[PDB]
DNA sequence: TAATTTGGGAAATT
DNA sequence: GCCAAGCGCACCTAATTTCCCAAATTA
RNA sequence: CCGCUUCACCAUGAGUGAAGGUGGGCUGCUUGCAUCAGCCUAAUGUCGAGAAGUGCUUUCUUCGGAAAGUAACCCUCGAAACAAAAGGAAUGCAACGGAAAUUAGGUGCGCUUGGC
């Protein structure tokens, strides 16, 4: 509509508790800071030589030890701590994936086999709620996880593709499958209860009492708990989410961007109606639990004209170049950071471990590849942030010049150009193109992925269609300047993508 | 006993009738297969108390699946190959894990089963006489032809190609068939290289194996680094750890060499003696590792593993390895180590017989010569 | 007032 | 060792698609 | 030592001099690059436990298959790294929409045919 959905990915500090239990936690922390009080951090110079906080003792004072947490598990026996919560989420991630799979199958069976295929796109709403929600609601007895699973299935069940057998029933084979969670928002509804006690980001997820299973299976030990129904006998789980490094980010005193979106979700201005919890990285035995809130932010709408139409094309010298129909102002994505990245992805090239078969052998394929797997995780984070930085740049350009439609070279044209910087000297064009599209969206600009028509050769000014400036000719001179028979190369290619004539 | 699968293109057989029949049998069978895995999973797990044995999978597949895919296709071969194709893919214990769901294929990459007569090539397969159906279903518009029994109306079809299957090619139609199928003369040579540590080769053959030093060089880097940093006793402990790594590395090169020889049956293998690859002056070991290495243990591990696979090791002399030509034997006296350093270690060239390739494989083939 | 449940009814590839 | 051709198995990468609802009823 | 960087200089470099430096990684609490403090590093390593699967060995048959065992497997799960789970933990610059699935192609390895 007038809005756009985003996540905010947020790390779970610790399960939050009563006002009582959190009051006593806080007051013991200040109790130890008061007990303890040569050098200090700035906060403890204002209460000497300055040292980094890590090295400060009036910071190091506060961190609580198991002595206290045992005195607490005694005092308040119903309060919730990390062990039971981590056990619960490990259970819910397994039960969720089991449901997603058995539900897709029961759904396939009730639509094509039992039904006899007599289904359109609206009887699918019907079947999803009946089959898939009812299954999840018998298991989880918690409408929010059941309604969250309805949606996580609805996303992957394609009825016309599945009827004409242009694909197979989807199935998840994942250790770490999100728990989805839907509370309804807008109108009389608000979504998930977000609170901010002393400027901390608390989210409260509706949950029922849990009593540990008497006879636990031997073969799947994870299934430890037996959830009451939330409507019957509720025990909600409140999570404290980390907003400390962001409170320092200099974007925390700004009107646009991730820090301002977080400030709004804490203030109550943005409501959340989808959260999606899953594990991050193993820290000890025990993991980092991320919580991916999902908000819809409005459009920024800094003045843009659809009257001015712009162009992006993949260039030989520079990997993307930007143009405007009749302005003569341009942009070129510099190839400096990309070069640093290319030197790195040469180092992370374990071709021997990939191929030898005498190496890392006899513990299965997860461990045969661990070294390679860990470098692709670190490399695909580099490319992502690089692509985001370019899309950030490109957007800033068009916004400066006040462009409202931006035509960009179609995915096939780029992926099989055979004179792209990515081909000559090196790539995800889905991701690159999407990330540019989505940035421009946020401000108001409109992408229309367009058709080429002999881009590289066609004269951007008079219209002559050349065959002399073909790849090998230009390669032969070694990517020379451009001139025409009837009256820069990359700039021209972009500026013939910036032609409204194309379809 | 192994199954050799030959897959050759049905370019000719008329034609468009055959293409349309194939598209339809593909789709029709893909329906029976995906709907049979689904109907079956639903009956064991989502209905039948979450337990059943191979007994029930048998009763179902034999009754429902075979009777459906036989009462439709009317061809025993298709129905029987398909019956097997489901049985194969409904793995009852793999499923009792809830480890994953079901292998449900798209009706393209799904091969038509079939079960012969052949001339030099023209395949010839027993198939029913298809008459087109006079009432075409509005909602299933791809199925045009209804098939007849292969005993009552056998219209057996022939295919000129350039357990049997038919399938698309990844527009043209490949045909697979599987078939049931169940040396002290040949002399090999291992030679210490200059870009690859050890390169091994076979005389009168073209096959080779070159040992990469990636693992070795990377380790060496890191070890020098820890040293440099330690020099502003742990360096003793780094020594002992480094030795443990080199010892295991030599074992892994010995396994890789032995495997490369046992593959090509090579029952005698020969490699220059300890002194002849201790002081070679162009060897990788001297010009990269500064003549510090455990050569003795290398040769001893290689020979022990190579004799633990029945291969006999013969210890030859160099006789101008680098310079001498493999294919004819004219010494390229110009090809001094000195010549090679001034350049960037180029390929060999015999100007007499005109045979240019990698000086290490050249050396390898020079060793492997029996008269050595 | 918050959590839970319900929403509807065919048509292809060369 | 590579190339060509295909099969079998598992993993990786790219591209695409879809969701992130809303209304009504029941504790 | 460098298939490390830079200063150069010679003939794209697994060239020569000078200085420097993990030249690989882990934690620093959303991410990237660079610093910084502490650490691990034989890590492109070494190995543990297991039985779902490909295979294998033994049996059984109502010959589709079934039951046992092994343990070779890109077989399965897992294993290094800050301080003393609960904000104990940085400095600079830059960014921050995530999740699930499908499809395709490819990489990697073994074998059945053939050559250079
Ligand atoms: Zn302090
Ligand atoms: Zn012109
Ligand atoms: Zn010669």
């Amino acid at each position: 509509k007038n809005t756009i959905t985003k996540t905010l990915k947020l790390r779970i500090v610790r399960p939050y508790n009563s006002a009582e239990v959190e009051k006593i936690v806080a007051d013991e922390k200040n109790n130890r800071e008061k007990i303890a009080l040569k050098e200090a951090c700035s906060k403890h110079l204002k209460v000497t030589t300055q040292v980094e906080r890590n090295a400060c003792l009036f910071c190091k004072a506060r961190k609580l030890d198991d002595k206290f947490y045992q005195k607490l598990r005694g005092q308040f026996p119903d309060a919730v701590f990390w062990q039971e919560i981590s056990e619960i989420f490990r259970q819910l991630q397994k039960q969720a994936a089991e449901i997603y799979n058995q539900s897709l199958i029961e759904l396939y069976y009730e639509i094509f086999i039992k039904g006899k295929g007599i289904a359109n796109a609206s009887s699918v709403e019907h079947y999803l709620s009946d089959v898939c929600y009812t299954r999840a609601a018998e298991l989880f007895k918690n409408a929010a996880i059941a309604s969250g699973l309805r949606s996580k299935i609805k996303s992957n069940f394609r009825l016309k593709e599945l009827k004409n057998m242009k694909s197979g029933l989807p199935t998840t084979k994942s250790d770490n499958f999100p728990i989805p969670l839907v509370k309804q928002k807008g109108g009389q509804y608000t979504g998930f209860e977000i609170s901010n006690h002393n400027s901390d980001f608390i989210i409260k997820i509706p949950f029922g009492r849990w009593q540990v299973k008497k006879e636990i299976d031997k073969y799947r030990p994870w299934e430890k708990f037996d959830f009451e129904q939330v409507q019957k006998s509720p025990k909600p789980i409140s999570l404290l989410l980390s907003t400390q490094r962001r409170k320092r980010n200099k974007g925390w005193s700004k009107d646009e961007g991730t820090e301002a979106e977080i400030k709004k979700v804490m203030n109550g201005d943005y409501q959340t109606s989808y959260i999606e919890v899953k594990r991050g990285s193993k820290i000890g035995e025990k993991s980092a639990w991320m919580l991916n809130l999902s908000i819809d932010v409005p459009k920024i709408d800094k003045g843009v004209d659809p009257s001015i139409i712009g162009g992006i094309a993949v260039g030989v010298k520079s990997p993307l170049v930007c143009a405007i129909n009749n302005a003569f102002s341009r942009y070129s994505i510099s190839d400096n950071d990309l070069f640093h990245f290319n030197k790195k992805m040469f180092a992370r090239r374990r071709i021997l471990l990939k191929k030898n078969r005498h190496k890392r052998a006899g513990h299965g394929a997860k461990n045969k590849l661990k070294p390679i797997t860990i470098l692709t995780e670190k490399s695909e984070r580099f490319r992502k942030k690089l692509i985001e930085r370019w899309a950030c740049e490109i957007a800033d350009f068009f916004i400066k010049n006040k462009v409202g439609t931006v035509q960009m070279e179609n995915l096939e044209s780029m992926k099989r150009k055979e004179d792209s910087y990515f081909n000559i000297r090196l790539w995800p064009y889905a991701e690159m193109q999407n990330k540019i599209e989505f940035k421009l969206k946020q401000y108001g600009i409109e992408i229309r992925k367009v058709a080429p028509n002999n881009t590289s050769k066609t004269c951007s000014k008079c219209g002559h269609l050349n065959n002399y400036f073909n790849f090998e000719y230009r390669k032969k001179n070694k990517f020379p300047h451009f001139k025409c028979e009837k009256c820069n190369a990359d700039y021209n290619a972009a500026l013939n993508i910036s032609n409204p004539k194309l379809k | 006993t192994i199954t050799k699968t030959l897959k050759l293109r049905i370019v000719r057989p008329f034609w468009q009738e055959i293409s349309e029949i194939f598209r339809q049998l593909q789709k029709q069978a893909a329906e029976i297969y995906n709907q049979s895995l689904i109907e079956l999973y639903y009956e064991i797990f989502i209905k039948g108390k979450g337990i059943a044995n191979a007994s029930s999978v048998e009763h179902y597949l034999s009754d429902v699946c075979y009777t459906r895919a036989a009462e439709l296709f009317k061809n025993a071969a298709i129905a029987s190959g398909l019956r097997s194709k489901i049985k194969s893919n409904f793995r009852l214990k793999e499923l009792k894990n809830m480890k994953s769901g079901l292998p449900t294929t798209k009706s393209d990459n799904f091969p038509i089963p079939l079960v012969f007569e052949i001339s030099n090539f023209i395949i010839k397969i027993p198939f029913g006489r298809w008459q087109v159906k006079k009432e075409i279903d509005k909602y299933r518009p791809w199925e045009k032809f209804d098939f007849e029994q292969v005993q009552k109306s056998p219209k057996p079809i022939s295919l000129l190609l350039s357990y049997i299957e038919v399938k698309r090619g990844s527009s043209a139609w490949m045909l697979n068939l599987s078939i049931d199928v169940p040396d002290p003369s040949i002399i090999g040579g291992i030679a210490v290289g200059v870009k690859s540590p050890l390169v091994c080769a076979i005389n009168n053959a073209f096959s080779r194996y070159s040992i990469s030093d990636n693992d070795l060089f990377h380790f060496n880097k890191k070890m020098f680094a820890r040293r440099r940093i330690l020099l502003k006793k742990p360096i003793t402990i780094l020594t002992e750890k480094s030795e443990r790594f080199r010892k295991k590395l030599i074992e892994r090169w010995a396994c890789e060499i032995a495997d490369f020889f046992i593959k090509n049956k090579v029952g005698t293998v020969q490699m220059e003696n300890l002194e002849s690859m201790k002081r070679k002056e162009d060897s990788y070991f001297n010009i990269r590792l500064r003549g510090f290495w455990p050569y003795a243990e290398m040769q001893n591990k290689i020979e022990f593993k190579l004799k633990q696979y029945g291969i006999e090791i013969r210890k030859v002399a160099p006789n101008n390895t680098s310079k001498t030509c493999s294919k004819c034997g004219h010494l390229n006296n110009y090809f001094n180590f000195e010549y090679r350093k001034k350049n960037k270690f180029p390929h060999f060239k015999c100007e007499k017989c005109n045979f240019k390739e990698n000086a290490d494989y050249n050396a390898a083939l020079n060793i492997s010569n029996p008269k050595l």
